[PDB]
Formats: C-alpha cells, sequence, structure tokens
C-alpha cells in the first residue's frame, strides 16, 4: 500500500526525489507502516487475551 | 528570538541560479561550490 506516497519502494522514492520532499513521503510511509504494525499487535494483544 | 551562535556567508551568482540555494539541493552551484546542509536552519538572502 501506498499509504498516498508516490511509491510503496523506498529506495525509488529516495532515488527520484529531493530530501525536502523526499523526506515528506519517507514520513508518510513510515507513519503508514507504522499505524500497521501497531494495529498488528493490538489484535495480537486481543487475541492473546 | 536569541541564537546560541551566528554565521553569515556571501558570494555572487546568477539571479536564476539563487533556485540552487536551499537545503539538500542538487546542481553546479549546490553539488561544487556550495551546499546546504539538508537541516540547515536560517534564511537566504540575495538582490540584484
Amino acid at each position: 500500500s501506498k499509504f498516498g506516497a508516490i511509491s510503496s519502494v523506498l529506495n525509488d522514492i529516495f532515488s527520484r526525489l529531493d530530501p525536502p520532499e523526499a523526506e515528506v513521503q519517507i514520513d508518510r510511509l513510515i507513519t503508514g507502516r507504522l499505524q500497521s504494525l501497531q494495529t498488528y499487535v493490538t489484535q495480537q494483544l486481543i487475541r492473546a487475551a | 528570538l536569541c541564537f546560541t551562535n551566528v554565521y553569515a556567508d556571501s558570494f555572487v551568482i546568477r539571479g536564476d541560479e539563487v533556485r540552487q540555494i536551499a537545503p539538500g539541493q542538487t546542481g553546479n552551484i549546490a553539488d561544487y561550490n556550495y551546499k546546504l546542509p539538508d537541516d540547515f536552519t536560517g534564511c537566504v538572502i540575495a538582490w540584484n
């Protein structure tokens, strides 16, 4: 999932974009992936209960 | 504001070439003459 980023691949984003907007795109991707992992852990805690 | 330290740089370049004076930019000036750090904080000033 792109999470609204121009792509889901980190290397391509670091490749075709300059730091000023590359940092924002990577921040979007990291926020999305951290949210997905947090959802996974929350669901795992519920199933562990 | 109040600043812990201050440094001022100066130079002469073209008009449209001032576009290259920004953090993390790429170009002749940005890469081979004068490069700002990606986390630079301050102001860039130019005039005719």
